[PDB]
């Protein structure tokens, strides 16, 4: 898989929806039905896939598909 | 101790056996020993406490073991229930597997979902 498919794919495990639902615009709450401990397991998985530690000051900011592929994409350091 | 973590008041309509408070400030162990403390000499009578968290930025590893020890102690018939806890804390408290305890400990995303019993 792509970086970006792998984000989804975790999104769509995480909060438990169909692939087909995790679109680029999507919001874990507003649109995926998430509540703030789905979104915090979210991160961690994303962390623990990615081997990245995100900072909590960035992590409140990733309530979005795009937000998280946006992240990923841009703190590979 | 400069008394920055602290217990306010909630101006909203419950029972007399229901106490409602915010918490505002970090729990750090030091605050978190005295703010737990002080709770603990409010809760004759109570069979429901909610603490409304979302002032609390950040929870460290003794403000956590207070927090346990806390809910360990709460009177028979008394039910914490935690709303709005913040990203930080929220995450310290998954990764520790905290987990909720029927009639001693609920969290909830907000007051109205904490109240809905009520
Ligand atoms: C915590 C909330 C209220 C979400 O709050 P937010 O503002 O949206 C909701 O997810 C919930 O109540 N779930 C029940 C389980 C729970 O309370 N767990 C405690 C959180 S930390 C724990 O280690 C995670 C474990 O349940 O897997």
């Amino acid at each position: 898989s792509t970086i970006e498919e792998r984000v989804k794919k975790i999104i769509g495990e995480q909060l438990g929806v169909k692939q087909e639902e995790v679109t680029n615009n999507a919001s874990f709450v507003e649109d995926l039905g998430a509540d703030s401990l789905d979104t915090v397991e979210l991160v961690m998985a994303l962390e623990e896939e990615f081997d990245t530690e995100i900072p909590d000051e960035e992590a409140e900011k990733i309530t979005t598909v795009q937000a998280a592929i946006d992240y990923i994409n841009g703190h590979q350091a | 101790g400069s008394h920055m973590t602290r217990l306010a008041p909630v101006v909203v309509d419950v029972p007399d056996d229901v106490l409602v408070l915010r918490v505002i400030g970090p729990l750090f162990f030091a605050a978190a020993e005295g703010l737990f403390t002080d709770l603990e000499s409010r809760l004759e009578g109570k069979r429901i406490v909610i603490l409304k968290w979302d002032a609390v930025p950040v929870l460290d590893a003794g403000g956590l073991d207070a927090f346990q020890r806390f809910v360990k102690r709460l009177p028979e018939g008394c039910e914490l229930r935690v709303c709005n806890v913040e990203f930080q804390p929220l995450r310290t408290m998954a990764r520790a597997g905290i987990q909720p305890i029927p009639g001693r400990l609920a969290f909830f995303p907000n007051r109205r979902a904490a109240m809905a019993d009520l």
